[PDB]
């Protein structure tokens, strides 16, 4: 979203976290900033 | 004098102030959208001064 | 200088001009 | 609902729901897995970055320059000023480093 996916191997960066779960394919696009949905709100939210 | 050059540190509505910033992180179809403003911003500033 | 001129130059008071070096001179 | 269903039953459910996690179970149902991985980029100097090599440090020449992704093109010369052992990098007035 806020890196092109290209230029990642040349930048440094402050913090990097990584969240791993396992989710079902109708809400793979869920995950994105700015969206509802029981696995958004009341599970887990990216920030807009 | 001090007006002029502190403006040119604001985003003007774009992802960060600096350039490099701009043309290191994103591909150029974005990175234009993205220089835009700041080139709005600073031609706005530099007519009225 | 005169000495009034002495008091005229003194009184007016003229890191920040470090900071024009983003493109603007100024010109003597 | 208003009545309060202490122990589960009518109108008071559990919070927690698994589904059927099946090898020929319904396209578009089916389990996937997610990583999702996040940033924080700003024009300080940073902790991780990319694997570089790290040259040699060439002073009161005009060089392009670049500490822990703070990226610049300048001369680089040494200074007294005096910083606290927390502080990386200085700036002045009007927000230049």
């Amino acid at each position: 979203y806020g890196v092109s996916p290209t230029k990642l191997n040349d930048l440094c960066f402050t913090n990097v976290y990584a969240d791993s779960f396992v989710i079902k394919g109708n809400e793979v696009s869920q995950i994105a900033p700015g969206q509802t949905g029981n696995i958004a709100d009341y599970n887990y939210k990216l920030p807009d | 004098l001090n007006t002029l050059v502190k403006q040119l540190s604001s985003k003007f509505g774009a992802i960060s102030s600096v350039l490099n910033d701009i043309l290191s992180r994103l591909d150029p179809p974005e990175a234009e959208v993205q220089i835009d403003r700041l080139i709005t911003g600073r031609l706005q500033s530099l007519q009225t001064y | 200088r005169s000495p009034i001129e002495d008091l005229l130059f003194n009184k007016v008071t003229l890191l920040i001009c470090a900071q024009k070096f983003n493109g603007l001179t100024v010109l003597p | 609902g208003n009545k309060p269903c202490k122990g589960k039953g009518p109108n008071c459910y559990f919070p927690l729901q698994s589904y059927g996690f099946r090898p020929t179970y319904g396209v578009g149902h089916q389990p996937y897995r997610v990583v999702v991985l996040s940033f924080e980029l700003l024009h300080a100097p940073a902790t991780v970055c990319g694997p570089k090599k790290s040259t040699n440090l060439v002073k009161n020449k005009c060089v392009n320059f670049n500490f822990n992704g703070l990226t610049g093109t300048g001369v680089l010369t040494k200074s007294n000023k005096k910083f606290l052992p927390f502080q990386q990098f200085g700036r002045d007035i009007v927000d230049t480093t």
